[PDB]
């Protein structure tokens, strides 16, 4: 499912800018 | 038409009250852009608590303020780790606007002073953390809930650009929520004056507009579109364009190409497209009726816009209050005691400060 790449991605936790 | 007579006329007496209200918010702003207020306060002011987040700078700690025993939050910058970081002026130019603007969603910066280590800035404490922890909990929010955030964040664009601001950090890690509910916005290291376009690549992968990843000149609209992340994300739990590394993010938000959970209203998707819009030519916020293409759309046409700006709505949701100083809304962090040097450090570069 969707929500399972989300998972999956590792990007679930607080993103870092690109600075 | 779309509207009979009475709600086209009380359409446009709103817009127009919307125009005569940023004219002299602008005028405010402007005087107070010009001559910013210093030095309110100083640091045996207040009881360090505890800390509330950390970042390359420096970090964000609950302090008390001793004779008043009012709850503030105290961002400290290491002086010499700001000149390193190459973030000179945007630590000037956050507090610069923090101090210079006024609008019910935006933090309030109450005092701000220097020392020989450190620079300052004490906000109204926002007790109710971050969007982002409330979201990942929950998982998602009802199209209602999601919308009375989305109403405020188009309110605080509407002023922000206003005064030429553009935002540029929209993420639901950077809205706070308040006792009362409602959103608080407290980042400006990113945001910029800038009447036309700029350029910098900055934000955060997942709510970059396509024309920041293209390294194209690009201006306000970028916010319209990082709106439109943000109102997905927090309607479905997930942002609309995720991936293992950053590269293949820019691959797919640079692609035209989004889906939408099937539990989505049509009218939320049909905003969703006008705001995700590749095409600066047709996304929302960037056409001919300005953000009123936004503000009428039908996912919108509940929505009481002033009684919203009034905080007169009442919040969806609530975050936990044990009472002033209860910080259970915050993640817990390393205690660093901090120091100030005998020896005054990068003075030169923050006599603005
Ligand atoms: C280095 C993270 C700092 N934070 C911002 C997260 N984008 S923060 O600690 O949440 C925070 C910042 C500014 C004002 C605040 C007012 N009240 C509570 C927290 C506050």
């Amino acid at each position: 499912t969707t929500y399972a790449d989300f998972i999956a991605s590792g990007r679930t936790g607080r993103r870092n800018a690109i600075h | 038409g779309h509207m009979g007579n009475a709600a086209a006329a009380k359409k446009g007496s709103e817009q127009e009250s919307v125009k005569e209200f940023l004219a002299k918010a602008k005028e405010e702003f402007l005087k107070k852009w010009e001559s910013p207020s210093q030095n309110t306060a100083q640091l045996d002011h207040f009881d360090r608590i505890k800390t509330l987040g950390t970042g390359s700078f420096g970090r964000v700690m609950l302090v008390k303020h001793k004779e008043t025993g009012n709850h503030y939050a105290m961002k400290i910058l290491d002086k010499q780790k700001v000149v390193k970081l190459k973030q000179i002026e945007h630590t000037l130019n956050e507090k610069r606007i923090l101090q210079a603007v006024n609008f019910p969603f935006l933090v309030k910066l109450e005092f701000s002073f220097k020392d020989n280590s450190n620079l300052y800035m004490v906000m109204e404490y926002v007790p109710g953390g971050e969007m982002f922890s409330h979201l990942r909990r929950i998982g998602r929010f009802s199209e209602p809930h999601a919308r009375f955030y989305a109403a405020q964040i188009v309110l605080t664009f509407e002023y922000l650009h206003s005064l030429d601001l553009i935002y540029r950090d929209l993420k639901p890690e950077n809205l706070l929520i308040d006792q009362q509910g409602y959103i608080q916005v407290t980042d400006f290291g990113f945001a910029k004056r800038v009447k036309g376009r700029t350029w910098t690549l900055c934000g955060t992968p997942e709510y970059l507009a396509p024309e920041i990843i293209l390294s194209k000149g690009y201006n306000k609209a970028v916010d319209w579109w990082a709106l439109g992340v943000l109102i997905y994300e927090m309607a479905a739990g997930y942002p609309p364009f995720f991936a293992d590394q950053p590269i293949q993010i820019y691959e797919k938000i640079v692609s035209g190409k989004v889906r939408f959970p099937s539990h989505f209203s049509s009218d939320l998707k049909d905003l969703l497209r006008n705001l995700l819009q590749v095409d600066l030519t047709k996304r929302f916020g960037n056409l001919k009726n300005g953000v009123n293409d936004i503000k009428n759309h039908k996912w919108f046409a509940t929505t009481d816009w002033i009684a919203i700006y009034q905080r007169k709505v009442e919040a969806p949701f609530i975050p936990k209050f044990k009472g002033p100083g209860d910080t259970s809304n915050f993640d817990d962090y390393e205690e660093e005691e901090i120091r100030v040097s005998i020896n005054e450090k990068c003075g030169k570069e923050f006599t603005e400060f």
